[PDB]
DNA sequence: CCATGGAGTCATTTTATCTTGTGTCACTTACAGAAAAAGTATTACTAATATATGTTGAAAA
DNA sequence: TTTTCAACATATATTAGTAATACTTTTTCTGAAGATAAAATGACTCCATGG
């Protein structure tokens, strides 16, 4: 059921989740009662109401709980920024960099720009200016600052 | 034979046969031309003539 | 003490390479973005002027 | 109905003063054949031990 699947598999999730090494495989380790396309139709709906996530990482793909603070945040985040940013909170500690965000977007520096001066209005992502040359400003998650010097 | 067909179509029917297909097929291969930025935008050739 | 094994040097090919190619007229036609600095466009005021401009509409035919 | 008016209004430009903001610029500032050779080929020989 989407509330109620939706509610107790975060409930697995607000409790351990199996920390960030979960995987989709860890889902039929816990609950694989469900069949495939339907646990799959509420992760992604939920993934899309913004009730779990999605790292990417290693083998298969990894899912996390998420709560309406950063959920309602990237919700209420635009559609340019909407990948964009979960996609640099990725890094978390060490920041990513201008151009090589341009890559992975496969937009401008046109654009990027925008949507980073509006993630700076937004302060979940601050300007770091790091041991290697300052050419960068690499960008990290406005809370957290986590570096090499 | 000559009279009807020219002594020179090489340089005169190959030119037409540009001037009015060719031309058409050109932009017929590039109609399209958005560049990536505000997803509605579009300009699309649709005739060519001289 | 001597035949052996192993290597060290030393001719020897076969591959990778570069300089040429008759003479004479006579016309011809350094990447891009980042930051700092400089400067400015609104952003209100009268306050006179006199076109443009739009609309509209009212007024007349 | 249509046309002329009118009329309403609102920019338009000057000169100011602010003051503050926002916004573009600019200016640094860096992240064709036949010699020549090189090497693989191989034979020679110094020099090793052992029956």
């Amino acid at each position: 059921q989407l509330s109620d699947n939706a509610k107790t598999l975060h409930s697995q999730m607000m409790s351990k989740g199996i920390g960030a090494l979960f995987t989709q495989q860890e889902l039929q380790k816990q609950m694989g009662i469900g069949s495939l396309t339907d646990l799959m139709s509420i992760v992604q709906e939920l993934l899309d109401k913004n009730l779990i996530k999605l790292v990417k990482q290693n083998d298969e793909l990894k899912f996390q709980g998420v709560l309406e603070s950063e959920a309602q945040k990237k919700a209420t985040m635009s559609a340019e920024e909407a990948l964009v940013y979960s996609y640099i909170e990725a890094s978390g500690r060490e920041g990513i960099w201008s151009k090589t965000i341009k890559a992975r977007t496969n937009l401008h520096q046109h654009v990027v720009l925008k949507c980073l001066k509006s993630l700076e209005s937004q302060r979940y992502v601050k300007s770091v200016k790091s041991v290697k040359f300052p050419t960068r400003k690499i960008y990290m998650l406005y809370s957290l600052q986590p570096s090499v010097d | 034979f000559l009279k009807v067909k020219g002594l020179v179509k090489q340089h005169l029917d190959s030119f037409n046969y540009f001037v009015d297909t060719d031309l058409k097929k050109i932009i017929k291969a590039n109609q399209l031309i958005l560049s990536d930025v505000d997803p509605e935008f579009y300009l699309k050739y649709v005739d060519i003539r001289v």
